């Protein structure tokens, strides 16, 4: 169901500071095979969206280790300690309903102070 | 482990269409080709997915029958092949190595193309 949480949207932020992102909706989001599926990704200007994976965010690639997360229930977490000046990108989390439904995070992106 | 697509397709409305995305250096037959939309001034939205090995296809209920895609195992290439054009198709599009069938993972998508711009 629906366009899920942006949480936060976007505000001017100063380099090297701290932020986080929260993925939630009314949907049950954790099948009985007991991993949670929340399906994060991120993208710079100039395209190529980036693996931040199912488990309330996770990854298995050389994408900078300033990005990491976990969670429970319907309500899941990814963290941006050291908001580096290059990451003028957009953060997204993705559905779970197979051939049904067609939904992603509401356009959360960096702005600068 | 790489991908390539056609360039921008700028034209007037109505005409029949195709655009291609080719995978290379990787086992193209054996991971699905999933897709995404971005119109000018818009976020992201999901179109569908197709399996290269046998063309099993799960088009999104938001697009089903308003779209067609296919794939060839031999030239490692898949394509949108739409029967006309629409003002509302005017967008940047995408292709990827897909979700599900990972021995575990749902998200999976970790190999990606350069993008294409269909435009009325
Ligand atoms: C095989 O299936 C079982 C049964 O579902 C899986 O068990 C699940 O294991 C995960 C840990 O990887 C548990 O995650 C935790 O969930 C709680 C909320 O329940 C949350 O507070 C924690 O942060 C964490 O996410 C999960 O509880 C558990 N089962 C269920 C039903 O949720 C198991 O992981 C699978 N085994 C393998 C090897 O794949």
């Amino acid at each position: 169901d629906i366009v899920m949480t942006q949480s936060p949207l976007s505000l001017p932020v100063t380099p090297g500071e701290t932020a986080s992102i929260s993925c939630r909706s009314s949907q049950s989001l954790r099948h009985d095979n007991g991993y949670n599926y929340l399906d994060w990704y991120l993208q710079k200007p100039g395209q190529s969206p980036q693996l931040l994976i199912y488990l309330g965010s996770k990854r298995a690639s050389g994408v900078p280790d300033r990005f990491s997360g976990s969670g429970s229930g319907t309500d899941f977490t990814l963290k941006i300690s050291r908001v580096e000046a290059e990451d003028v990108g957009v953060y997204y989390c993705m559905q779970t309903l197979q051939t049904l439904m067609f939904t992603f995070g509401g356009g959360t992106k960096v702005e600068i102070k | 482990v790489q991908l390539v697509q056609s360039g921008a397709e700028v034209k007037k409305p109505g005409d029949s269409l195709k655009i291609s995305c080719k995978g290379s250096g990787y086992k193209f037959a054996t991971y699905w080709i999933g897709w995404v939309r971005q119109m000018p001034g818009k976020g992201l939205e999901w179109m569908g997915v197709i399996y290269p090995d046998d063309s099993d296809t799960r088009y999104s209920p938001s697009f089903q029958g308003q779209v067609s895609i296919s794939v060839d195992k031999s030239i490692t290439t898949a394509y949108l092949q739409w029967s006309s054009l629409k003002a509302s198709d005017t967008a940047i599009y995408y292709c990827a190595r897909c979700y599900d069938f990972w021995s575990g993972y749902q998200f999976g998508m970790d190999v990606w193309g350069q993008g294409t711009t269909v435009t009325v």
